């Protein structure tokens, strides 16, 4: 909860881009998601 | 501007002949690649 | 296939068990659309310059083009009056453009010194009376005058821009007049310190054969396009594309993009719309009015995983940061590759 | 008449000064410009339209030049200001413009007028064509002409109580002029001071006439007293404008709620 005011986005499906990720998206500047989840580095 | 006449390309292509556009894309050209080279720099900076 | 352009990309014959980036995929575009403004009468250009003796070199005519359908083809394709040199413009594109508060302006001059008074270099009526920019959007047209224009009797006709003792303001005439100021205070009556008129020597005869031509000059502005046009060249308009990945060319901002409706709460006069990053997302019709939205149509990259060149020649395809359902590989009609 | 000289005062300006300046939508973006405004807490003049020695007409329209903007404004209860002529000597031999509210129309006239010592109107219409047009009365050559709905929206006829407050500025360049108006309703009856507030000058159109002005003139409305001419109270404001680097922020609304300049 304190970190997550900055992130990647947590969403990387394009589905909801149609606002600043996408801006940048748009100039094809794009963020590969990391191979581990949290899910598997909490475990 | 990297010193060209317009930022746009379109407006750049129709607004100027080609003999004369072939530089002026040529400006920009090396301006946004001294952008993308000291960017990637940075990130390897960081990266260490 | 994917080995293929793996291969390639790698430049070797063998490629390793592993994931690779080759290229990137993009949607090309289906169509074009042109949407304009409509204009019925005709931009008055003969009877606005071809006419009568023009304006003074010193006070120069100022003409004012607006709300109009304009063609170049006429003037490109009418007699003599040759040169047309644009410091600025694609001479073949004027048609294609559409223009802002075109200006229109009357000159007079000798001709044996056109050249130095050339718009964007310094000469002697440049320097006395009329100053023009370092690049103005504008083109310079030279009617040179051959037989028919050139005075044979008169005189005078229209003055000679003699005298100046500097440049005046940017973009003024020269109503400047009386009598020639001496280094020891201005003479008086001529004979006191040889005043000299600064005016009225035009002075070609008839038999002043050798001694240039009428190059009358005009000069127009343009190229603002913050504003709505006013002059819109002669091209046609069809219905736009909705939702599409398409070639738009509003009022003459061309681009490629999915056009969708928008809820910008534009104002009246706002026309064009904009984002974080110098981009202009929605647009506003240049026909029936109507708030559009601006996107451009989907991309992103794409990974080839293999096995390994000698294990098997299999190979899988991963499409990086797109929804599967928008993008299948049945969709093989304008995507690349 | 032999009407006295009156001392201009000045009064603080406040967060005024702002229209928007580019036609480009934008929402909930801090965008900075640079162009032309007034600068915040800057002296303004706030003649005082009041009956002059209780019925005596006064010079209340100084030949004020006009620079590079102005900011007239005005706190008035009815309309009672009507003229904004332009000039570089106010005669026949120069080339001015004047908006008038006659009617229901602006009459953007665009000519050369002599004009009187003390040109002024009356706000009621004369009885059995009035007479009102006694601010000039020969016309020589005309360039541009253009009538529309009148300049002014605001009515007095709903009810009394509350006091208009009229803003305008006036910018020319490179052959252009441009209108931002906004009224908005006041609630304190004081006229010392404008109420601390931020506002939007939205453009209303865009006059394209290049005709080149260096000083400014105002016109009063007065129909009689009901000796001489005179009519109830009034307030107007003058500010210049000048170059300035400001920063705007756009609302959700994509409007601009609040400006903070780069110099104070
Ligand atoms: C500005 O106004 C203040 C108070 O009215 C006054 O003291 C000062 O002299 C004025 N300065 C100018 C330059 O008008
Ligand atoms: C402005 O934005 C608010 C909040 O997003 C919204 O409720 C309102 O309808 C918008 N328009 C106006 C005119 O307030």
């Amino acid at each position: 909860n304190k970190v997550t005011l900055a992130d990647a986005g947590f969403i990387k499906q394009y589905g909801d881009c149609l606002d600043l990720i996408c801006a940048q998206k748009f100039k094809g500047l794009t963020v590969l998601p990391p191979l581990l989840t949290d899910e598997m580095i909490a475990q | 501007k990297f010193g060209a006449i317009s930022s746009v390309l379109n407006d750049i292509f129709s607004r100027l002949d080609p003999p004369e556009a072939e530089v002026q894309i040529d400006r920009l050209i090396t301006g946004r690649l001294q952008s993308l080279q000291t960017y990637v720099t940075q990130q390897l900076i960081r990266a260490a | 296939d994917p080995l293929s352009e793996t291969k390639c990309t790698l430049k070797s014959f063998t490629v390793e068990k592993g994931i690779y980036q080759t290229s990137n995929f993009r949607v090309q575009p289906t169509e074009s659309i042109v949407r304009f403004p409509n204009i019925t009468n005709l931009c008055p250009f003969d009877e606005v310059f071809n006419a009568t003796r023009f304006a003074s070199v010193y006070a120069w005519n100022r003409k004012r083009i607006s709300n109009c359908v304009a063609d170049y083809s006429v003037l490109y394709n009418l007699a003599p009056f040759f040169t047309f040199k644009c410091y600025g413009v694609s001479p073949t594109k004027l048609n294609d453009l559409c223009f802002t508060n075109v200006y229109a302006d009357s000159f007079v001059i000798r001709g044996d010194e056109v050249r130095q008074i050339a718009p964007g270099q310094t000469g002697n009526i440049a320097d006395y009376n009329y100053k023009l920019p370092d690049d103005f959007t504008g083109c310079v047209i030279a009617w040179n005058s051959n037989k028919l224009d050139s005075k044979v009797s008169g005189n005078y006709n229209y003055l000679y821009r003699l005298f100046r003792k500097s440049n005046l303001k940017p973009f003024e005439r020269d109503i400047s007049t009386e009598i020639y100021q001496a280094g020891n205070k201005p003479c008086n009556g001529v004979a006191g310190f040889n005043c000299y008129f600064p005016l009225k020597s035009y002075s070609f005869r008839p038999t002043y054969g050798v001694g240039h031509q009428p190059y009358r000059v005009v000069v127009l502005s343009f190229e603002l396009l913050h504003a709505p046009a006013t002059v819109c060249g002669p091209k046609k308009s069809t219905n736009l594309v909705k939702n599409k990945c398409v070639n738009f060319n509003f009022n003459g901002l061309k681009g490629t993009g999915v056009l969708t409706e928008s809820n910008k709460k534009f104002l009246p006069f706002q026309q064009f719309g904009r984002d974080i990053a110098d981009t202009t997302d929605a647009v506003r019709d240049p026909q029936t009015l109507e708030i559009l939205d601006i996107t451009p149509c989907s991309f992103g990259g794409v990974s080839v995983i293999t096995p390994g060149t000698n294990t098997s020649n299999q190979v899988a395809v991963l499409y990086q940061g797109v929804n599967c359902t928008e993008v299948p590989v049945a969709i093989h009609a304008d995507q690349l590759t | 008449t032999t009407r006295t000289q009156l001392p201009p005062a000045y009064t603080n300006s406040f967060t005024r000064g702002v229209y928007y300046p580019d036609k480009v939508f934008r929402s909930s973006v801090l965008h900075s410009t640079q162009d032309l405004f007034l600068p915040f807490f800057s002296n303004v003049t706030w003649f005082h339209v009041i009956s002059g020695t209780n019925g005596t007409k006064r010079f209340d329209n100084p030949v004020l030049p006009f620079n590079d903007g102005v900011y007239f404004a005005s706190i008035e209860k009815s309309n009672i200001i009507r003229g904004w002529i332009f000039g570089t000597t106010l005669d026949s031999k120069t080339q001015s413009l004047l908006i008038v509210n006659n009617a229901t129309n602006v009459v953007i006239k665009v000519c050369e007028f002599q004009f009187c010592n003390d040109p002024f109107l009356d706000h009621k219409n004369n009885k059995s064509m009035e007479s009102e047009f006694r601010v000039y009365s020969s016309a020589n050559n005309c360039t541009f002409e253009y009538v529309s709905q009148p300049f002014l929206m605001d009515l007095e006829g709903k009810q009394g109580n509350f006091k208009n407050l009229r803003e305008f500025v006036f910018k020319n360049i490179d052959g252009y002029f441009k209108i931002y108006s906004k009224h908005t309703p006041i609630i304190v009856r004081e006229p010392e001071d404008l109420p601390q507030g931020f506002s939007a000058l939205e453009p209303l159109v865009d006059l394209p006439i290049g005709i080149n002005i260096t000083r400014f003139q105002t016109l009063l409305a007065l129909h009689r007293s009901y000796s001489g001419w005179t009519a109830g109270a009034a307030a107007y404001y003058v500010g210049y404008l000048q170059p300035r680097t400001f920063l705007l922020k756009y609302n959700e609304n994509g409007t601009i709620t609040d400006a903070v300049d780069c110099a104070l």
